[PDB]
């Protein structure tokens, strides 16, 4: 319990890493998240909205 | 089309370019997907309303 | 009458492994 | 009446509804299968999961 201010710090980094990959399953209103999906399912003008 | 048939298929091998090659169609809108790639890919159901 | 369901009827939600995890 | 003018004849309207789940596959397109190569860096397609 006297350590916090170190296991807070490893905490904080832990945090900002999960937080940067779990953002990679968000759609940001594509039609999938995962990018082999918009590119085996569309062409080049309708993919590169997406 | 108050009354539509929905024709489910499953179990099944389909080439999309017997039907998206004909002059026979007017129209062939397709939404999530290209006609080119609908030979490239599989699904768990298809349903022909 | 009436009963108690306590933690039962819990169901794997899709035909995905998950493992050592735990999902929302 | 078949003197309609175009707007008004009869059209044949076809929706194919697609849905791949998070589930096996049952219908699929015309394309070769081959053999499995193991411990290689290999592209891969399982389904359509490119
Ligand atoms: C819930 O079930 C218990 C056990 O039978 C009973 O005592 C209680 O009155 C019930 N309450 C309601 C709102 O059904």
């Amino acid at each position: 319990s006297a350590l916090g201010k170190l296991q807070d710090v490893v905490n904080q980094n832990a945090q900002a890493l999960n937080t940067l990959v779990k953002q990679l399953s968000s759609n940001f209103g594509a039609i999938s998240s995962v990018l082999n999906d918009i590119l085996s399912r569309l062409d080049k003008v309708e993919a590169e909205v997406q | 089309v108050y009354a539509w048939n929905r024709k489910r298929i499953s179990n099944c091998v389909a080439d999309y370019s017997v039907l998206y090659n004909s002059a026979s169609f007017s129209t062939f809108k397709c939404y999530g997907v290209s006609p080119t790639k609908l030979n490239d890919l599989c699904f768990t159901n298809v349903y022909a309303d | 009458a009436y009963t108690n369901s306590f933690t039962r009827g819990v169901y794997y939600p899709d035909k995905v492994f998950r493992s050592s995890v735990l999902h929302s | 009446q078949p003197t309609n003018g175009v707007g008004y004849q009869p059209y044949r309207v076809v929706v194919l509804s697609f849905e791949l789940l998070h589930a096996p596959a049952t219908v699929c397109g015309p394309k070769k299968s081959t053999n499995l190569v193991k411990n290689k860096c290999v592209n891969f397609n399982f389904n359509g999961l490119t």
